[PDB]
């Protein structure tokens, strides 16, 4: 059997430069190598099949190069819809290994987030549940805090946060933050605060009155 | 013009067995050998299965990870693939697409989750702002399911339709959430439609004023 | 049908690359019709008998035989291959293999110091390749 094994693991790159991910084989594959493409949530995509053929609605700034057991993949003028991870996978013999995997992010300039929180829905609240909901919706890097503070006072045990990948044209990530309680229990308390924690000049913040004003 | 459709995915207990299809539409499928490829939930991908054309005797070859379980065939007078899985194990517990030779054209995929565990249908919640504090941005929360995975889709009056959903959180019952974001003209109807795959189907309006 | 790579292309990459140190002598790429789709520089120029004769074994296994593979003027004894997919010749520390598609044939002219099973190895690679396309 071939095993294969791709390098780097992860790499990061403002737009516009240049990157190439190298892939290789226990043994001579004889250019039966090709790439793929993968984006969260959806299927794989052929980016370049045998050595250097690109595929129909391919990009040019995909150089498929190699031979014998080593490999790689360039993008010449990197664009933002390139985030995601690449496989490679050879075709000599069977098994037709696949690789590792590399994780393309896109190196981008500084945003900060915009928050929007939502109290308790009808249904839920008759439910007998309560899920105060807030979507960080754009910004830059991926690592920020949340703070759920109920009545001013901190709360951080039944929060769930949910990040997505890399915006197709922004290259900004998104953030869910949803803490549930039972109705009794926010029922009891009427003022609810969801702030946010990135480029640290100050905290954005959105609040609920819990029927007081809801 | 070229489509594969996969389907037969879902929950099974393990030691189960379970019969994957894909269905090929836009070319000739007798001159084309098939493949199976599973990717784990938070793993790459892995290649399981090929299957030839009739001009080398329908000839199989599988991974020895799921060499003496798992069977691979064809009917080509249906355009059709299949997956046979005997003595499902936890660790093929993945999304299964049918691929077509080297890789040209791929499938949408089925989930296969093997667990001890038992199905529960989503809920489904909207929420909406606060009175008064009304802005573009809705969404809608599904929560406390297994297996997975949920397929939220938006369906609204406006122009401008932005749709984020957000990955899933948890084992065994899972949450996930969908955001909406409506840009111009104001719309009366928001309505989204979350899938489950055993045949579940529900919608939630929210109405504007 | 894929057109994106050249039978060229197909022929240098996939036929006369190394292998265990070694090359082809030469390579080929022909329609069942006669049509050379692509071949290396020192591939001998075939006749249409030639190619009928490697045909109608193809068709029916085992009547090449008492004639014997001719390629190019050159007489290559046939030994052992696989019944309408393979036809393989020997004409001493040399030979070559044919490999059939669903339209065209790959042929493999080796010399020492190749091994056979590294001219058939690379031959029918491209060969089931190319099956399983359609081509
Ligand atoms: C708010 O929006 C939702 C979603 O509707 C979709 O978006 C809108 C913006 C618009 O583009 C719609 O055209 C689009 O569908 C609305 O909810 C949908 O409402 C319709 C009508 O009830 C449903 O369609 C049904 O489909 C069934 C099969 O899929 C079909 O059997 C139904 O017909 C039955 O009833 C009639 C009447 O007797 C009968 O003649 C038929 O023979 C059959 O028995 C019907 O066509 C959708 O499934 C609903 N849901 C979705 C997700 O589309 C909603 O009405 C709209 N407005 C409000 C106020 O909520």
């Amino acid at each position: 059997d071939i095993q294969m094994t791709q390098s780097p693991a992860s790499l990061s790159a403002s737009v516009g430069e240049t990157v190439t991910i190298t892939c290789r084989a226990s043994g001579n594959i004889h250019n039966y190598l090709a790439w793929f493409q993968q984006k969260q949530g959806k299927s794989p995509q052929l980016l370049v099949y045998n050595a250097k053929t690109l595929a129909d609605g391919v990009p040019s700034r995909f150089s498929g190069s190699g031979s014998g057991t080593q490999y790689s993949l360039k993008i010449n003028s990197l664009q933002p819809e390139d985030f995601g991870s690449y496989y490679c996978q050879h075709f000599w013999s069977t098994p037709y290994t696949f690789g590792g995997g590399t994780k393309l992010e896109i190196k981008r300039a500084d945003a900060a987030p915009t928050v929007s929180i939502f109290p308790p829905s009808s249904e839920q609240l008759t439910s007998g549940g309560a899920s105060v909901v807030c979507f960080l919706n754009n910004f830059y890097p991926k690592d920020i805090n949340v703070k759920w503070k109920i009545d001013g006072s901190e709360r951080q045990n039944g929060v769930l946060n949910s990040w997505t990948d890399q915006d197709s044209k922004d290259s900004t990530y998104s953030m869910s933050s949803t803490l549930t309680l039972t109705k009794d229990e926010y029922e009891r308390h009427n003022s609810y605060t969801c702030e946010a924690t990135h480029k640290t000049s100050t905290s954005p913040i959105v609040k609920s009155f819990n029927r007081n004003e809801c | 013009e070229v489509q594969l459709v996969e389907s037969g995915g879902g929950l099974v207990q393990p030691k189960g067995s379970l019969k994957l299809s894909c269905a090929a539409s836009g070319f000739t499928f007798n001159t084309y050998a098939m493949n199976w490829v599973r990717q784990a939930p938070g793993k790459g991908l892995e290649w399981v299965a090929r299957i030839r054309t009739k001009t080398n005797n329908y000839v199989t070859y599988y991974a020895d990870s799921v060499k003496d379980r798992f069977t691979i065939s064809r009917d080509d007078s249906q355009s059709m693939l299949y997956l046979q899985m005997n003595n499902l194990k936890t660790e093929d517990t993945a999304m299964y697409y049918c691929v077509r030779h080297v890789g040209d054209y791929w499938g949408q995929g089925t989930s296969v989750t093997v667990s001890s565990a038992s199905i529960r249908n989503p809920q489904l919640y909207p929420l909406k702002p606060c009175k008064g504090t009304a802005s573009m941005t809705l969404g809608c929360l599904v929560k406390d399911y297994f297996p997975g995975p949920v397929t939220v889709t938006w369906y609204s009056d406006s122009l401008n339709m932005s749709t984020v959903n957000f990955p899933a959180l948890g084992s065994e019952l899972k949450v996930t959430t969908s955001q909406v974001t409506s840009w111009g003209k104001s719309a009366k109807n928001f309505t989204c439609h979350v899938t489950h795959p055993p045949s579940f189907n529900e919608s939630r309006t929210i109405l504007v004023r | 049908d894929d057109d994106k790579m050249s039978w060229q292309a197909y022929v240098d990459d996939h036929l006369m690359c190394e292998i265990e140190g070694n090359h082809l002598s030469a390579a080929a790429i022909i329609g069942q019709d006669g049509s050379v789709w692509a071949q290396s520089a020192n591939f001998p120029q075939f006749k249409s008998e030639e190619i009928t004769g490697i045909m109608s074994d193809f068709h029916e296994p085992g009547t090449l035989a008492p004639t014997g593979l001719y390629i190019g003027g050159t007489k290559y004894m046939v030994i052992q291959g696989e019944p309408g997919a393979v036809i393989r010749g020997k004409k001493g520390p040399g030979g070559v293999t044919v490999k059939k598609t669903n339209q065209a044939l790959i042929i493999g002219i080796y010399d020492e110091p190749m091994t056979p099973g590294q001219c058939n190895m690379i031959v029918e690679r491209l060969g089931d390749y190319l099956i399983d396309q359609g081509y």
